[PDB]
Parts: C-alpha cells; structure tokens; sequence
C-alpha cells in the first residue's frame, strides 16, 4: 500500500526557516517524481514544483525560486522541501503527492504557521445537557496554534457528530463539537471526547457526566 | 504561466440532477487538464487525468470532456456526498497551474433546527471562565438568526458564532454559537437564553436555563 507520512504540525517563527519532511513507502521510491503543493487558509491550490528522487532533478514554480529548495534523500526514502525567510504569507497547509500506475497518493499535509505568537494548549471541557434524542458537546478553548483533532469515543463514535470551524479571539482560537444519541444511549453508556493538540504535546479525554 | 478560470465560485443544484463544472485556460493545454474533489480539511483526490479519463476506484457519476481551452467536468445523479470543492489544472507545461474551485451547493427540503443550550461547565468555572455554548443542528436553508439574552436583556458583546460547510450526509447546516463571560458576570445574572428565528416556524425556538438550577 503506497503511503506518504508528513507531519501535521510546525509551528515558526517569522524569517525562520523549516524543513519539511515526506516520508514514502510501499513503492520503488526512485521511479516516481515527487510533487508537492500549497493550500492557504481558505484558498486555492498551488503547484510548487516536482523532482525525480532517482537524480535530484526538480522543476520549480518560479514564484517560489527564492522562497523553497526540493531533495531526496534517497536511503530513507524521504523528499524535502526547505522554505526560507518565513512570512505570514507562508502559511498553510503543504501536501507531498505522487501518482503510481493510475492511482494518486497524498500525504496528509503539513499545516505550517508562521506567526510570533506562542504555542498554547487548549483546556478542553465536556458539556453535559442542562439538569427522545440527547445532544452533549465539547468546548475546546484557547489554543494556539491550529489544528486540533477531536473525537468521540475514540472515533467509533461517529454518526451525528457537528464539529464546527474553530475562530480566532485575541490570537487564540476555541472551537466546539456536538454529538447526538439516543436518550437510551446516553448516560447509560460513556461518551468521551478525545482532544489531541499535537503543537502542545496535549491529549485529553473528557467524560461526559449528567450534572 | 498559464491561467486556469474557473468562473463559478459557486452553483445550486438538486439531488439528481446533472451539474457542469467549468474551467477555461488562458492558452493551448491540449487535454493535459485534470480534475480534483476537496473534502473540507482533507488533502485533494484526483477524479480524471487527460481531460476525460476517471482514476481508479472514481465513480462513473463524474466524467470529464473539453481539449485546447475549454473543460468541463459533469456530474450526474448528483448527491449529498458530491457537496466538495473542485479544482481543474493544466499539467500541459511548467508551471502546472490550478483553477480558483467551484463549491457545490445542493437546495433540498426546509428543516427546523435543533437546538442545545449549555450552561458553563463545573471544570471552566474553577478556572475562573463562563462559556455558554448554543448548538443549532441539520436546518435548511442557511438563513438563521440567533439571539441571545441574559436575565431577559438582549447580549451582543461576547458571542462568537461559527457554520459548518454543507453536510455530506444529509445537505444540512449547522451552527454553534459561544456567550463568553468573566465567572463574576455569569455569576451576576440568572437566566440564559439561545432564541432561533427561522423561515420554518412562525415563532422562535428558545432554550433556556437558569444558573441556581
Ligand atoms: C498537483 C500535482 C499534479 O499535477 N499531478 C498529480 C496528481 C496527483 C498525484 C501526483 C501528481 C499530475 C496528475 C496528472 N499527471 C499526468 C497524468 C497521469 C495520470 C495517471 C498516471 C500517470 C499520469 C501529471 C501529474
């Protein structure tokens, strides 16, 4: 199975400079060009460049001449891509792709931020129904920076879920999820929302508990 | 660099029925041109490669046609499911270049909302916070007006409210809407209200509590 592994996660500062990783598997790693392209915060695709892993050689968007630099390192089957002096205008998400016999394979993007503003964990806080369908919620307040993962029940818990876009208030963001059962369901079963911030090394589960 | 239009930011559409995306290229890309579905905060999927050829696994629901400028993808049968954006890109020369995407967007059934209110958690208010958090749940249309009172006095200051993109299950759209206080303003008052108007009912949906209760 063809996989590329990027990490979710980097949080910079502005003028800075990161490395970004692609980490491939299930395929012969130097027979396929490597391409990797930018999303931004609520916009469009843009193509950055590709490079063949068997000699290094790249094509480069000229947008990007002097802002990314692409390698392989071929024994750890990985592609980079370097980004110098780092602007606010950088961030977003940077996916890793290639396409081997007709099939295309992602890597889950890296979401680089690029901001002076501090890495801060969220405190996570489970809300339970005022004393034939219950909703109970999570309320996940103050981080920085994006993204979070929430869940319910560790994912099994996934039908009639709302977990809304978070929004930012004086440079940290909050955001909630709603969750739907049955009246038959809850609290004679568990609910738990699972939290994970990876920027702050944060994972937390929150029971749901009748007040 | 080669321009790629796509001059539909947006189009409405039925379950059912057949939607054409389009895209226009700023010169020749032959049928160098590929088509891309994006599901909110997932990485792109490609859906067809040389103008009219579908990936592997990619339902026969969407097809592709068009070469030298003009493409068009199609769907048919269209489907809560296809509620995406879609990208096309020329891949005929360097720089590869995308279109600006096209969001669908499906009309269907009204649906009245439904409505949680949740007083601040016991854990926040040992920290000093007061969150009161409004869920309204699976309405359509997406017009809706939330209001919030406390102790029977409108509150504006403090609310941050955010939408979920349309449902891809069911073509419904949600809200959460967030009442910030300091613990001694939540302490100060009693009763707390998340009131909906909505063009399914004559009157408001109300949700109420009372801190003491
Ligand atoms: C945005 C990156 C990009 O432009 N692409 C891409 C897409 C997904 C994953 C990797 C790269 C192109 C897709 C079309 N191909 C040519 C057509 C084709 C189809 C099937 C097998 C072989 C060739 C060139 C690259």
């Amino acid at each position: 199975q063809v996989q590329l592994q990027q990490p979710g996660t980097d949080l910079v500062k502005p003028g800075a400079s990161v490395k970004l990783s692609c980490k491939a598997s299930g395929y012969t790693f130097t027979s396929y060009w490597m391409h990797w392209v930018k999303q931004r915060p609520g916009q469009g695709l843009e193509w950055i460049g590709n490079i063949d892993p068997n000699n290094g050689g790249t094509n480069q968007n000229e947008k990007f001449k002097n802002k990314a630099t692409l390698t392989v390192d071929k024994s750890s089957s990985t592609a980079y891509m370097h980004l110098s002096s780092l602007t606010s205008e950088d961030s977003a998400v940077y996916y890793c792709a290639i396409e081997v016999g007709y099939y295309d394979y992602w890597g889950q993007g890296t979401t680089l931020t690029v901001s002076s503003a501090k890495t801060t964990a969220p405190s996570v806080y489970p809300l339970a129904p005022v004393c034939s369908s219950v909703t109970l919620g999570c309320l996940v307040k103050g981080y920085f920076p994006e993204p979070v993962t929430l869940t319910w029940n560790s994912g099994s818990l996934s039908s009639g879920v709302h977990t809304f876009p978070a929004v930012l208030q004086s440079d940290l963001y909050t955001l909630s999820s709603s969750v739907t059962v049955t009246s038959s369901t809850w609290p004679s079963q568990s609910i738990t929302c699972n939290v994970a911030h990876p920027a702050s090394s944060t994972k937390v589960d929150k029971k749901i508990e009748p007040r | 660099d080669i321009v790629m239009t796509q001059s539909q930011k947006f189009m409405s559409t039925s379950v059912g029925d057949r939607v054409s995306v389009t895209c226009k290229a700023s010169q020749n890309v032959g049928t160098n041109v590929a088509w891309y579905q994006q599901k909110p905060g997932q990485s792109p999927k490609a859906l067809i490669y040389s103008a009219s050829y579908r990936y592997s696994g990619v339902p026969d629901r969407f097809t592709g046609s068009g070469s030298g400028t003009d493409f068009t993808l199609t769907i048919s049968d269209v489907q809560s499911e296809d509620l995406t954006e879609y990208f096309c890109e020329q891949y005929n020369s360097y720089p590869y270049t995308f279109g600006g995407g096209t969001k669908l967007e499906i009309k269907r059934a009204d649906a009245a909302p439904t409505v949680s209110i949740f007083p601040p958690s016991s854990e926040q208010l040992t920290s000093g916070g007061a969150s009161v958090v409004c869920f309204l749940n699976n309405f359509y249309p997406k017009d809706i007006n939330v209001k919030w009172k406390i102790d029977g006095s409108e509150r504006q200051n403090g609310v941050l409210n955010s939408w979920t993109d349309q449902d891809s299950k069911d073509s419904t759209y949600s809200m959460s809407s967030t009442l910030t206080l300091t613990k001694d303003e939540y302490e100060r008052h009693n009763s707390y209200t998340c009131e909906a108007t909505h063009k399914t009912s004559t009157s408001p949906i109300v949700k109420s509590f009372n801190r003491n209760e």
